[PDB]
This record gives structure tokens, C-alpha cells and sequence, in this order.
């Protein structure tokens, strides 16, 4: 999920974009 | 783009900016 | 009213209000 | 939508939770 | 509503939303 | 105070509302 | 100017400016 | 009030601290 | 559109977008 | 400037990174 | 003024308020 | 730099103002 990927780990812009619609 | 931990409302706002007109889903569960 | 800035405030507010259940943002 | 209902008028948290999942 | 720690400007903004026209007092001392 | 209750501990919406006017 | 959004920015700014002494928000 | 003084014009931090306790 | 509030949102957004490289804010 | 380009219209992150160093 | 740690977008916004029309530079490197 | 001075350490308003233009 987004919290584990981008809040506990660091996300790239692409990983962050996996959560767009 | 910033390379760091993003949490809570900060993460949400980041999604807002990055996703733009696509919008996004915020499912933190 | 600039809809984009308002949107920023809206997704923050929805973060707080919705909490666990979350929300979809679809302009 | 949320933008039209809430960007000209003030929405409370009770009106805002309509837009939660 | 969110069930989590709220601090600083985040706590203040939460009070803003939740209290509405009543307003609030921010006395962190 | 509000910091001990809601920043060091977690507050419910009602506890948070104890600090409205 | 939407007074509510401005208010949001105002209470943030007052958080910083007032610090320890705090403030009352009474619309 | 703070809303009328500061929402149409820019208030500095010095003008804003008028509204502190 | 109140330029000052917009500015607030802009420097936040630039924080995220620019990251390491940073930016200058010069109204 | 950034204020005129982006405060009346929406700027994307790609348009915004023009203003980075 | 607040006497505390200011980081990330919080620090940036603090600079925004405090510097006003002078503007500021955000060089976190 | 500003991160070491004001994010890892605490800055006064004057130290914070060293980073204005
Ligand atoms: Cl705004
Ligand atoms: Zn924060
Ligand atoms: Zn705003």
C-alpha cells in the first residue's frame, strides 16, 4: 500500500504515480 | 522531485500535485 | 475562487475527515 | 460534486464525510 | 475521523475544521 | 492540555472538540 | 477572496507567529 | 477583525502578532 | 485570486517538485 | 513570473520545475 | 515567534511568512 | 545550512531571516 511504500519507504515519482487514477 | 518520506496530509497533497486532472485514490488501510 | 487551491484544502480536509476509510479524488 | 458544493460555500466535516469511501 | 497523533500546525488546522464557526482556542503552553 | 491529549496521545473527535469555544 | 481558505492560512500563520503565547480564533 | 484586515491585504508577522494572546 | 495565498501553495509545491535542487522565491 | 503563469491557470509539476534551480 | 524544529514544507512556509516581499532562497543541499 | 540550523537545531527568527534575500 501507499503508506508502506511512500511513508515508511521512499517512493519515486513513478511509484507515487501508481496511486493516480 | 523530492526523494524522501511522505506521510499523512503531506503524502495526500503530493498525490494531488503529481496526479493532477487524473485525480488519485487515498486508501491508507 | 480558484478551484485548484480550494482542491488542495479539500483533500487535506478529507484526509482528516475520512481517516481510515479514505476517499477518491476525481476532478 | 465536492468542488461546486464546497468551494463557494463552507462545508462542515459532516457534509465532507459524504465524499469518503 | 482520523485516529492518530496531531501536532503543531496540523493540530491547529484540525481544530479549525472541526470547530467551524464556534472557533477554538490554541493554548499549547 | 491539548498537546498532551492530542499530540502525545491520540484524541477522538469529541476530545478534540473540548478545545472549541 | 474565500474567507474560509484564507482563515486556514491565517491560523497556520498565527501558529508560527504566536508560538507559546497562542491565540484565540473567533470568527 | 483579522479576516477583514488580512484577507484582502497582506499582513506581516508584526501585524499578525497583534492577534496573539 | 489573492496572490499571497496562491504564493503559499506555490512554495509548498516547489518544495516537492524541486526537492534537492531547491529554488529561489523572489516576488 | 510564476505568480502570473500559475495563479490564474493551473501549472503542472513539469511547468513548475521550470522555476527550480 | 515559535521556538521549535521546522522541517520540509513547514520550514519553507515559515520562510515565506517571515521573509515577505524580500522573498527567500530554499537551498536544502 | 538551513536544514542543520533550523530543522535539526532550533532557529530564532533572526537565524531564520539569514535565509531571506
Ligand atoms: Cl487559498
Ligand atoms: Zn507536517
Ligand atoms: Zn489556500
Amino acid at each position: 500500500g501507499i503508506v508502506e511504500q511512500c511513508c515508511t519507504s521512499i517512493c519515486s515519482l513513478y511509484q507515487l504515480e501508481n496511486y493516480c487514477n | 522531485f523530492v526523494n524522501q518520506h511522505l506521510c499523512g496530509s503531506h503524502l495526500v497533497e503530493a498525490l494531488y500535485l503529481v496526479c493532477g486532472e487524473r485525480g488519485f485514490f487515498w486508501t491508507p488501510a
